[PDB]
DNA sequence: ATCGAGAATCCCGGTGCCGAGGCCGCTCAATTGGTCGTAGACAGCTCTAGCACCGCTTAAACGCACGTACGCGCTGTCCCCCGCGTTTTAACCGCCAAGGGGATTACTCCCTAGTGGCTCGAGCTCAATTGGTCGTAGACAGCTCTAGCACCGCTTAAACGCACGTACGCGCTGTCCCCCGCGTTTTAACCGCCAAGGGGATTACTCCCTAGTCTCCAGGCACGTGTCAGATATATACATCCGAT
DNA sequence: ATCGGATGTATATATCTGACACGTGCCTGGAGACTAGGGAGTAATCCCCTTGGCGGTTAAAACGCGGGGGACAGCGCGTACGTGCGTTTAAGCGGTGCTAGAGCTGTCTACGACCAATTGAGCTCGAGCCACTAGGGAGTAATCCCCTTGGCGGTTAAAACGCGGGGGACAGCGCGTACGTGCGTTTAAGCGGTGCTAGAGCTGTCTACGACCAATTGAGCGGCCTCGGCACCGGGATTCTCGAT
């Protein structure tokens, strides 16, 4: 037997939820925020608490949004998110 | 190795996020959405956080740099150096 | 007329958090002129008061998940099922810390 | 190098004896009491400004825990910290 | 017996009171509002009536911000209703509930 | 007492207005009600806290403006 | 006055007295508050130009709060700036979301 | 009795600014309501981040990082070169 | 003197004298509880629950009595009101 | 005690109730009908505090007493 | 040999006060639910024990509403129940 | 597929309900009045039902939400489910 | 050793254990003390054997020897205090008690 | 398969009280609702007040002053009677 | 209130059937025992506030009398419901099978049991405590005049209730996009060890900057004043919206 | 798109009044000036933690693909909401007390800063102790069969119906009773307090008592079969209405 549409996802949603660690890679997010921080002055270094620091907070704000745009996609009787779903979330937030 | 890095953001991670944010279908055009909204949040707290390493004439984001560049910008973080 | 032996104002006022640390940061970070003598006392009791709620309520969840350790998951859990206690860390993210278990009920079978 | 490590073990030990605290989640204990300590004190310094007082004493603190505190958190802490002075001022 | 098509009076009415610039709710019953509201907290309060209106300015800037945002929502699910499931995604959204 | 329904219909319906919604269902002008009721509950409380903390009696401008800015709320105009 | 020597209209003397006395330090540095009264100025004087071509463009010679709330509201910099702030007795810009329209 | 305002200065800067036109005493209230604001933040950030790097003077560099956090974008720059000037000419 | 539904319609206030109510209430109350003490806010919480639930009687009584065409409330009415709407 | 609440009251509630004319058996009446109200809430009101360990009716034991009804 | 008037109706009173059948039959009021069912949704199907506890339920609504109804009627000085009572005792019981 | 049905309670139920209710006479225009009384209160029941078993994610209404739903409208059911 | 049931300790015919599992499970409390179900079980049974004591002397009365709806609201609605506690309940196939309003009579 | 319900004990009740007489299958449909809802009103009861004391357990004293806020009269007396003396006669184990 | 007639129910003895009731095999929900951590019982204390009691105005309860509305019982007209026989309808039975769909089962995935970091002591050091001086915040009480309640008479905007109809909310239906589950293939993350130095941190050293104090005076606050900018009142001019062509 | 033809807003034109701008008078604070001494700047140096560097495995990303379920659009209906009118209501403007208390004042004590010296608490540093292969639960897809839906075929109970005439609805009428009212008398509620202390509400302490655990088993449950209690019938026996008088 196989597994119908949308099974995997909510053991996925419950598998994560119970989970309590990082979700985006370490590497790629390291150079992403170096990448990022080379605009506003260059020739840095980061302590590794640093960039941990940087992580934490965006996968928290992500995890928070994608939340909120959940809601929204439900307000609209649905069950699929769209950037409709996060433009309005975070225009309600007050996030320009 | 280090343009570009935003596309670095796998499809996967970004669907993981947004699992324990508990969504079950996800569009494929949040994909490169979230990257987007991902891209201008952290553009704003690494700014603030340089500048106050800018401001302390050190060469290194310092973790007190992140959390206090947080709180600034309304999201106070436990656990790095109080 | 040797003095008496020093006895710490932490310890006078039945706390285990440091009245005379809790006192000098008052002074140093530049909140006023002058810092009343009883001040340092109550913020070092409150501060101590809902430090033994959360570690009530986070070491009671750790021992629920039959560990010895609390570890930053616990806490948050502790914070996050209190109401008053999530109320005041609203704004706040545990490191760490994960979030609770919640699928909205349109979503299951 | 300090922080309130010793302070919030001691308390633990107090409630839970038996249970103990890694360093991440030692770090986010006295984060938050960092954090906590600087509303309280906060709040403290402006009233005690708008009042054009020079002191900040046990009165302002317990309006600021008041004004943040929510509920039966604001009123418990006030008790601990009224029986705090007085268990000091008898002393 | 001239008859507006339903909806034209009431962007009409929105068109008037968005550049208007005055309170919109009667000072009167808002102050009774404010002091029996005040009465459970404290016993025979004197208002000085700046305060009152500085309740008001408060108030009401934060109905109508409220409703625009409630009104995206409406728009969202696309009807052009606002209704109570509006009010409480807004809220929830912008972290009051 | 009992004043919250005092806050008449017509007026919610301005508010309304401003904040540019055109057709609005009837359940709303009771939940907006309740939630204004709960929002002045808590600056009121703000403010006349402030009043009791400067040992007054009456609740003057300025703690309608410093329990609006601790709320995250400035306001401008007052002091 | 100092405030002529650095060239500006608002009062350094004022603004030092504040630092000083206002619980943000111990010594309050020299050249402190001749740059903030500089920045307090230069800001006042942005809102203040166009909020008076606001008024100015209503026909009305004097600034009344509404014209400081179009000013606000209008500018996208001063806008955030001044994001959670309410201006009393100011209004709110006239928009009408277009899937309302007729 | 006497209570301080900034209302001389923002009538001064109106009038470098636009001569003809004047101003209300409700539109005075919002100015200096706003420069108050304005003031509290610059000061309020420049005292943390004088406390966070263990010195104990606000100085103009305070001040003008300060005002690069609170400030955004190109009013923050004309900011920061108002403020360099101001003091520039105070220094001579 | 319909006015006077005019009048005490229109009011918002107590109508039956306080303290005499309150006698009435602790006299009722000694057969549940002997020494029991209220505090005000009780007492005049259950007055105000008495004012509202006799006028709502009052108001379904007189439908009993205008139904009869009278205009009179008279026993037969309150009586029909309270065993239509399920009370002893 | 029961007579303690008048007719000049029971009136301005038939009137509050919009009553034109009123018998006059109705008092006694309802004076009746209020007492069994009473001594239905007030019961409840008491059956609270005994189960608080209390000896005063306080108000929120009248107000679950009240919507026990 | 006619019966004088109101005597067969009492005699129906004892009959079905006695009684305890359902007395609405029972295929009309099933129609009658799925007909008011179709509005909520279409597709509905109903367990038999479910349309035989709503007729329970409506019986017994009707049958209280009718004693009632008589109540009001006899208060009116009358013998003959009419929709005066029937409006009457609905508005007291709240029931609008 | 149905429509037209609230004339399908026929009058001798009607009166045989109002019978046992202990109605001796009863008026003729009650006949229509009492089914649009029944329309409405049956309408209720079964839309509160309704919710119930799309809560419970069925197509078919069980008797427990009949028994819910009048518990809910405070009149409780014995003899079902 | 050997168990007994709850049920037989407090010398009660329904189930102690049922109705604690019931307590638990429904979310009326986070704890449930042990005299609770036992109290609660000797509660129903009480109730229970009263409406069945009246509804047996009914069908009794009526020449059976089965107790049907009809005699459990012959019983209830004949008893002030159960009438009272099933004021706004139906019992199903349970009919209504003759009563004639004396107006009616001839 | 199976479904639980309070038949056998009804039916134990009954030849408890009646020994002769018997009980049909709608009678005891009747029995077992009833037992259900006087259930749901005792603990209900109960449990919001155990919540206004803002005590965590439910005891038999919450399920006795519910049963005195529901059963009217005498027979809140029989209940309290029979619910008093058999958690004794339970507790003596 | 009679008597015959006679209609309707009531009653009793027989028919037979379907569910009530009991044995049974069995499974799964209740029982069992020991730890232990904590909810709550219990006691005592702090001081709120509940209670019984003071007089004093005056609002209101009270006691009559008066004359009038109303309701209650009687009468006449008449509308329409009841009872009944005859026709018409579709309900009921039972039975039937097809199958939807809810119950039940068989997998399957999760989630535990089992075989390096965080606590503990030895050695400093930097900060907390002590206690005595000294200068000032602020405690405290009160005098004043602001300004906050309170009420009030008029007008008239505005709330309000409601009648009417269309436009929108909401569901239902069909189709086709496009997301998910899953297996295979392809990256590049992660990890493993390790050192060279950048740069953060310490230290030590002098010295520029600022606080703090006092006297001088002018810049800024509080009122007073006069007026013209805007407020208010009315009319017209113009931009619309509505419907029909 | 495009005329008429209403409707409502913008603008204008007149008039005027009070909010604003500027002087006038005062007085608090900012400006010089000066030295001390403390934080800040600079040098040298110490040492840690950031950065690289490279392959190897393989965990994860990327990819492809079949279908299935959900987005989404179109349409249909019913009824909630928007417009509009007439009536009612209280808001708000204006202008009046009166007195609670916000606001300013002086004064003298407390109290908190400031310092030196003294010690100990808290920090640091190092050392050393605490993955796989089963078997229950939780979801879940397949499968089982129960219970919903719909057809037969009628006959036959039950709805329909039509009709007269009996009686109850109801409208009016007359009259007598028993509310309503008004005004003179009183009485007790209400109100500002005091005097006292029961208890409430809170804190602290200690125990008893319920959560919690797999392992065992016997009480209860689905199944199944049997039989008598109960529904139903026919025909007589009773009672109960009806008419005439």
């Amino acid at each position: 037997h196989r597994y119908r549409p949308g099974t995997v996802a909510l053991r996925e949603i419950r598998r994560y939820q119970k989970s309590t660690e990082l979700l985006i890679r370490k590497l790629p997010f390291q150079r992403l925020v170096r990448e990022i921080a080379q605009d506003f002055k260059t020739d840095l270094r980061f302590q590794s608490s640093a960039v941990m620091a940087l992580q934490e907070a965006c996968e928290a704000y992500l995890v928070g949004l994608f939340e909120d745009t959940n809601l929204c996609a439900i307000h609209a009787k649905r069950v699929t998110i769209m950037p409709k779903d996060i433009q309005l979330a975070r225009r309600i937030r007050g996030e320009r | 190795v280090l343009r570009d890095n935003i596309q670095g953001i796998t499809k996967p991670a970004i669907r993981r996020l947004a699992r324990r944010g508990g969504v079950k279908r996800i569009s494929g055009l949040i994909y490169e959405e979230t990257r987007g909204v991902l891209k201008v949040f952290l553009e704003n707290v690494i700014r603030d956080a340089v500048t106050y390493t800018e401001h302390a004439k050190r060469k290194t984001v310092t973790a007190m740099d992140v959390v206090y560049a947080l709180k600034r910008q309304g999201r106070t973080l436990y656990g790095f150096g109080g | 007329k040797a003095r008496a032996k020093a006895k710490t104002r932490s310890s006078r006022a039945g706390l285990q958090f440091p009245v005379g640390r809790v006192h000098r940061l008052l002074r140093k970070g530049n909140y006023s002129e002058r810092v009343g003598a009883g001040a340092p006392v109550y913020l070092a009791a409150v501060l101590e008061y809902l430090t033994a709620e959360i570690l009530e309520l986070a070491g009671n969840a750790a021992r629920d998940n039959k560990k010895t350790r609390i570890i930053p998951r616990h806490l948050q859990l502790a914070i996050r099922n209190d109401e008053e206690l999530n109320k005041l860390l609203g704004r706040v993210t545990i490191a760490q810390g994960g979030v609770l278990p919640n699928i909205q009920a349109v979503l299951l079978p | 190098k300090e922080s309130y490590s010793i302070y919030v073990y001691k308390v633990l030990k107090q409630v839970h004896p038996d249970t103990g605290i890694s360093s991440k989640a030692m770090g986010i204990m006295n984060s938050f009491v960092n954090d906590i300590f600087e509303r309280i004190a906060g709040e403290a310094s402006r009233l005690a400004h708008y009042n054009k007082r020079s002191t900040i004493t046990s009165r302002e603190i317990q309006t600021a825990v008041r004004l943040l505190l929510p509920g039966e958190l604001a009123k418990h802490a006030v008790s601990e910290g009224t029986k705090a002075v007085t268990k000091y001022t008898s002393a």
